RNA sequence: UUGGCGGAAAGGCCUUGGGUGCUUGCUGGCGAAUUGCAAUGUCAUUUUGCGUGGGGAUAAAUCAUUUGUAUACGACUUAGA
RNA sequence: GCCCUGAAAAUGGAUGGCGCUCAAGCGUGUUACCUAUACUCUACCGUCAGGGUUGAUAUGAUGCCCUGACGAGUAGGCAGGCGUGGAGGUCAGUGACGAAGCCUAGACCGUAAGGUCGGGUCGAACGGCCUCUAGUGCAGAUCUUGGUGGUAGUAGCAAAUA
RNA sequence: AGAACUGGCGAUGCGGGAUGAACCGAACGUAGAGUUAAGGUGCCGGAAUACACGCUCAUCAGACACCACAAAAGGUGUUAG
RNA sequence: GGAAUACUGCCAGCUGGGACUGAGGACUGCGACGUAAGUCAAGGAUGCUGGCAUAAUGGUUAUAUGCCGCCCGUCUUGAAA
RNA sequence: GAAAUUGUUGAAAGGGAAGGGCAUUUGAUCAGACAUGGUGUUUUGUAU
């Protein structure tokens, strides 16, 4: 032979893991995030946009909407660590929000063969967006300048110190 | 906060200004210093002249052209004081030094720009009242700088033009103040005052 | 395809080259310990080369393991190949350097039949 | 640093696992290390340590 | 508007060091606006990106990013310690860097 | 586009007239989604090359020869349609 | 007390440097802050120590496993390994379909001595393991023999009339 | 130059004393995090151009143990007794 | 005369932010909450989600930058000499 | 048909040596994992 042999071979049976003791308690959200609060989106496609927060989803995400008629942000879910909760709050009693959940926003995962060499929206999704924002701008029109505030984007100006700024 | 910061060197103590400027240049700020002939050094004029003659006697004995070079202009005196505070033999120090320009007077690139001061290097805020101090233009002239009078004449012409500019600016400012005083006491102005503006 | 293992950690992946083996051609880079009385490397002055020591030893669970997770076993023929029949998740065969091409093709065919991973299945191949 | 009051990494100085490579003697020390581990009788430990010994420490009786 | 900045600018000052030995695994960041450790405590855990340009396009861009985060405060003057996935290249002593507002506690 | 002013490194500052675009000063209508819960998510300016099409202008220097106000050699200083 | 006089040496120069004057000096007090291979906690390597485990199946009881502590080093001791020429045994080992050798900012293993592979070149033998044996490992000895540089297209190739 | 006791260097890296066998701190497997020693925090250089009470102006100031020196005697300089 | 407050100390008082680590691998132990079934933060990390699936991470190598690094061997108390 | 030493070609760097250590940028270059058993047969070579 070229190499002689090993006297003992390791066994190939994989051992089972020990019983872990990590239960899943629910997420405790920070106190500023109550439904109906205006959030500033910090990252994403809609970064710097002001949206209204509706429902805390099951997978620790926040259901938000623009409303879509106001600034073009649809019914979406965002990560709670990537938003700034302002003190501006609109009443969200009168929305039908328990339709939306985790399996509502499914992606239909793409196969490996479908390679985009070069390069649509659900009708139920656009009608749900219409139903939600029709109730939302009814409350938005009460306080003055709120629609324009929600339409405008947020940015930091020269001299703005986020550790001193109030939201 | 600015791309370029322009420092009026008048009334500034040389070493304290040089330490502030060296730290700024190493941190990445572009600095230009104007009016280096009006920089101050603490201590009497005779003391600083003796110090310069002490610096001036040091030279390479076998060949004076490779020795320590004694630069006579006030801008170069400030540059010497600042290069001592920068690690100038490294690439980092060379880059930090090329982010810097020092001038006598205020040349026409910078005569229309805003000049700031550094209060932790200002003489009237740092020296005890009564302590004697030296003016760098006088010291440079005593040791061999040849251009004190031409800089003074150019500064006089610049100051005349700058006063003509400032009179117009002040008149326009009083018109603007009159306009927004008349446009105060309105509903918009009261709302702004409620909001803090 | 290999057995599950922890993440392989190499404590010191850099080669321990002998002092001044860059300075002189006659000094080969094979490691020797400096025995000199004044040697900065033996005395461990700051800024000098590190020396091999027992603290750099590999974790025993991941020692001798290739990045694929196997241990390399040199094989010269199909009879040496078949000693890894029941150990395909722990060992990978490497055909010896002096095996002819026409014996390499036989060894490769048998290894594909037996499911044994071969580390160098391109040696002496004709295309 | 530690102010060591004793030598570090010192061997016990007692011969275990006898220097002989007599296979029957190794079988005997295997049997008696089993007995000395699991019978709690001092005789087994004494004869195990005696089995380890060198020739000049085993004079004939 | 004419501004779109959602980060706070900072400068990369130096590595963590003693007088004559530097530790490249830790960088020191001067965030603008902050002057005390108490104000610097707001930015602990925030993400930091160093953004630079290259001649070669790699995966659809000529812009490359080094990611890291703020770990603790440094000194009495609001400088922070930051650690990056790969250490910063030391020619960026004096280069700008971006401190984002996420992960947010507001 | 009109008239100025600026030489410290001016190369910038001010002004007249008309054209054209925008205007969030105020009130409306439509759009935005799917980048899927973040990924700088690419918007800057520096140099150069190669093409179009539209202007513009048509040289010298060196070697070799020559001089001796120069000269170790180079270099210098002269001359030659 | 501080300052000043007393206070003179040879290249140009040193509170480390710049420079600093209600100090960036001197005396004293209070905090905050910086960072050593030290201290604390954790991982991994090794060493030492104390223990567990012959039961069946499958192997290695010098095996596997549990627990604690420890790690500086010339001269020097000891131990476990790596490599070379040759010898007994074995792998019915490799090889003209290419052995050995050599080259290779190509790959992999080992803390390391080293080991392995791919590619090029090449042409006739060589290796793994268990043991035996030695004329067995080089950077130095103004070492030995051989080969080759920089110096360097340099010193120079100018006595005896042409 | 020669003794005593102890601790060291030789045989020893590391942080500090710019620099240095012996001083100060601390003794060393390979790494991570935290806290410190001695020494420091204007800038070189990581870290308060911190806070507080005074003293000092030198036409050779002074600036930190080992340590890289200064004395007798003087001064209506100024300060407190 | 009646308090308050400072300072110092104690709590097996409550609570927010940040960082580094996730060794082990069936069960066995000590506990806690429950009448019970059982559950648990109690002898070492799991759950949910995304992008990529390639030179992107990574390795090697040349270079750049920050800080550090004197020539080996030898005799010697002491070697870069 | 090794090395010292040398030519050519290519690449790279170079303000009074060069070489080295830790760390990353940049350029170049490169290994590894990508199937897995699987409900299943939307099936051809009818059991692939
Ligand atoms: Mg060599
Ligand atoms: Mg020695
Ligand atoms: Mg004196
Ligand atoms: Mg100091
Ligand atoms: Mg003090
Ligand atoms: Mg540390
Ligand atoms: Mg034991
Ligand atoms: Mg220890
Ligand atoms: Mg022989
Ligand atoms: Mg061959
Ligand atoms: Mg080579
Ligand atoms: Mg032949
Ligand atoms: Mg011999
Ligand atoms: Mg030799
Ligand atoms: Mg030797
Ligand atoms: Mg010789
Ligand atoms: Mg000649
Ligand atoms: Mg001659
Ligand atoms: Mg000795
Ligand atoms: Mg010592
Ligand atoms: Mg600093
Ligand atoms: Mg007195
Ligand atoms: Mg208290
Ligand atoms: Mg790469
Ligand atoms: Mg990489
Ligand atoms: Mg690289
Ligand atoms: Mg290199
Ligand atoms: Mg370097
Ligand atoms: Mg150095
Ligand atoms: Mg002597
Ligand atoms: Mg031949
Ligand atoms: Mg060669």
């Amino acid at each position: 032979t070229a190499q002689q042999a090993p006297k003992w071979y390791p066994s190939e049976d994989v051992a089972a893991p020990k019983k872990t003791r990590k239960a899943v308690r629910p997420q405790k959200l920070r106190a500023s995030l109550v439904p109906g609060t205006v959030l500033i989106l910090l990252a994403g496609r809609f970064r710097g946009k002001r949206v209204v927060y509706l429902k805390h989803l099951e997978d620790n995400t926040l259901l938000v909407t623009g409303p879509f008629k106001v600034n073009g942000v649809p019914l979406r879910r965002v990560n709670a660590r990537y938003v700034i909760a302002t003190s501006t709050k609109v009443s969200v009693e009168g929305v039908n929000v328990e339709k939306f959940n985790v399996e509502y926003f499914a992606k239909e995962k793409l196969t490996k063969k479908e390679k985009k060499e070069a390069n649509e929206i659900k009708t139920e999704r656009v009608e749900d967006q219409k139903v939600v924002d029709k109730a939302l701008l009814a409350e938005i029109k009460k306080t003055p300048l709120l629609k324009q505030y929600l339409s405008a984007s947020f940015s930091l100006k020269n001299g703005d110190k986020p550790h001193l700024l109030k939201f | 906060v600015e791309p370029v910061v322009v420092i009026d060197g008048k009334g500034h103590l040389v070493g304290r200004l040089a330490s502030v400027v060296a730290k700024q240049l190493l941190n990445g700020q572009k600095i230009v210093v104007v009016r280096a002939e009006e920089l101050n050094i603490s201590g009497e004029f005779f003391r600083n002249k003796l110090k310069y003659h002490d610096f001036l006697r040091k030279a390479t004995a076998f060949n004076k052209t490779r020795g320590p070079f004694h630069f006579r202009a006030p801008s170069r005196i400030f540059y010497k004081a600042l290069r001592g505070m920068v690690s100038h033999k490294t690439a980092r120090g060379k880059a930090a030094l090329e982010r810097l320009k020092v001038f006598e007077g205020i040349p026409p690139p910078y005569d229309k720009k805003k000049r700031v001061v550094v209060p932790q290097a200002l003489r009237v805020l740092r020296l005890k009242p009564g302590r004697k101090y030296t003016t760098l233009g006088k010291l440079s002239t005593s040791v061999g700088w040849k251009y004190e009078d031409v800089v003074a004449k150019l500064e006089a012409k610049r100051k005349v033009s700058s006063a003509e500019y400032y009179a117009k600016k002040r008149a326009f400012t009083k018109k603007v103040a009159s306009a927004n005083a008349t446009a105060a006491e309105s509903d918009v102005a009261k709302q702004l005052a409620a909001l803090g503006y | 395809a290999s057995l599950p293992h922890p993440k392989i950690v190499k404590k010191h992946t850099k080669k321990f080259k002998r002092h001044h083996s860059d300075r002189y051609h006659r000094v080969a880079e094979n490691w020797r310990k400096q025995k000199g009385i004044d040697s900065v490397v033996r005395r461990r002055f700051r800024g000098n080369i590190s020396q091999p020591k027992i603290g750099y030893g590999s974790n025993k669970k991941t020692k001798f393991l290739s990045p694929s997770g196997h241990k390399t076993f040199l094989v010269a023929n199909v009879k040496d190949l078949e000693t890894l029949t029941m150990h395909t998740k722990t060992y990978a065969a490497e055909i010896a350097h002096n095996i002819s091409a026409k014996n390499r093709v036989v060894i490769l065919a048998r290894a594909k039949a037996l499911g044994i991973k071969v580390t160098n299945p391109k040696g002496r191949l004709a295309l | 640093g530690i102010d060591h009051t004793s030598k570090q990494h010192k061997r016990s100085g007692h011969r275990t696992a006898p220097k002989s490579d007599n296979v029957y003697l190794k079988l005997l020390v295997k049997l008696y290390t089993f007995l000395a581990r699991r019978t709690d009788a001092p005789f087994n430990k004494v004869v195990l340590k005696a089995l380890f010994l060198s020739k000049i420490n085993r004079p004939p009786v | 508007a004419e501004s779109h900045r959602l980060y706070v600018k900072g400068k990369h000052l130096s590595y963590q060091r003693s007088k004559r030995v530097n530790n490249p695994n830790v960088s020191l960041i001067k965030i603008e606006g902050v002057a005390t450790p108490q104000d610097a405590q707001f930015y602990l855990g925030k993400r930091i990106a160093y953004v630079y340009r290259a001649s070669k396009e790699v995966r659809g861009s000529k812009i490359r990013v080094m990611w890291g985060k703020v770990t603790r405060t440094h000194g009495n003057s609001g400088v922070v310690r930051a650690t990056f996935r790969n250490n910063l290249p030391a020619k960026t002593f004096g280069a700008s860097v971006r401190i984002f507002l996420y992960p947010s506690n507001i």
